């Protein structure tokens, strides 16, 4: 996360870090229940064994709320591609069902109708990470969390060199030095309404991070609710 | 002209659905929709969307 703020004690429990076998995170993740984690399709190209952290905000120490949880399925969207990153979603189920405590517990899922009309038309969401704090910095042993308002389709479209697929949409901010990173890839990606906070997108690309003129790009969550629904069984 | 669940999200908590002319609220899983059909209520513990303070 470029810019933005720590999470502070309890703020951003939906987190989940993806660690690799020298137990550094390459990729963020969302707590869906007790035995499901949303993350990114591209994320699983990014090692070949790895498992997942929660109740985690700094990494360089034991703050008790800590669990490591293996991987029992990694539920892939088939229509994944590199070429595109189109479809840029997986579910992973969890050997070991996680324990909600303080910093650790879901995010909802919403309805796509009314997530669409009322999630995705608030001014701004909620991405949060262990990703990259600049472009060439090194990953922060921090959780931050940033406010990155919702950018018009348009606009992005415009702005991008590569493809805005119907399964992308794009947040952040035109020129202002405000962004998800590498590392924060696969995260939450959340809208609040009313003091409760649902997954609206996933951490999928960027051109740069924080870069003039260039927006961040999520997966579309809501259009892949029936998905999601099927995945968790 | 905002109606329905344009309007003030139909005074619900969380989703909105319009039927017929008439606003239905409901809640995430875990959640049960309250006596008054609108607010929602967290079923137990650690409910989804809501940050921990224990
Ligand atoms: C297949 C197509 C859609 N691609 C997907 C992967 C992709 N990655 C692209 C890219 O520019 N990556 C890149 C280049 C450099 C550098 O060279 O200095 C340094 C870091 C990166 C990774 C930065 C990154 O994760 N950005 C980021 C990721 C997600 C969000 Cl929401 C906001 C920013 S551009 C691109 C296009
Ligand atoms: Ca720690
Ligand atoms: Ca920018």
């Amino acid at each position: 996360i470029v810019g933005g703020q720590e999470c502070k004690d309890g703020e951003c429990p939906w987190q989940a870090l993806l660690i690799n076998e020298e137990n550094e995170g390459f990729c963020g993740g969302t707590i869906l229940s007790e035995f499901y984690i949303l993350t990114a399709a591209h994320c699983l190209y990014q090692a070949k064994r790895f498992k997942v952290r929660v109740g985690d905000r700094n990494t360089e120490q034991e703050e008790g709320g800590e669990a490591v949880h293996e991987v029992e399925v990694v539920i892939k969207h088939n229509r994944f591609t590199k070429e595109t990153y189109d479809f840029d979603i997986a579910v992973l189920r969890l050997k070991t069902p996680i324990t909600f405590r303080m910093n650790v517990a879901p995010a909802c899922l919403p309805e796509r109708d009314w997530a669409e009309s009322t999630l995705m038309t608030q001014k701004t969401g909620i991405v949060s990470g262990f990703g990259r704090t600049h472009e060439k910095g090194r990953q922060s042993t921090r959780l931050k969390m940033l406010e990155v308002p919702y950018v018009d389709r348009n606009s992005c479209k415009l702005s991008s060199s590569f493809i805005i697929t119907q399964n992308m949409f794009c947040a952040g901010y035109d020129t202002k030095q405000e962004d998800a990173c590498q590392g924060d890839s696969g995260g939450p990606h959340v809208t609040r309404f009313k003091d409760t906070y649902f997954v609206t997108g996933i951490v999928s690309w960027g051109e740069g991070c924080a870069r003039k003129g260039k927006y961040g790009i999520y997966t579309k969550v809501t259009a892949f609710l029936k998905w999601i629904d099927r995945s968790m069984k | 002209t905002r109606k329905l669940c344009s309007l003030d999200n139909g005074d619900c908590d969380q989703f909105c659905h319009e039927e017929q002319n008439s606003v239905v609220c409901s809640c995430a899983r875990g959640y049960t929709l309250a006596d008054n059909g609108k607010a929602c209520i967290p079923t137990g513990p650690y409910p989804c969307g809501k940050q921990t303070l224990e």
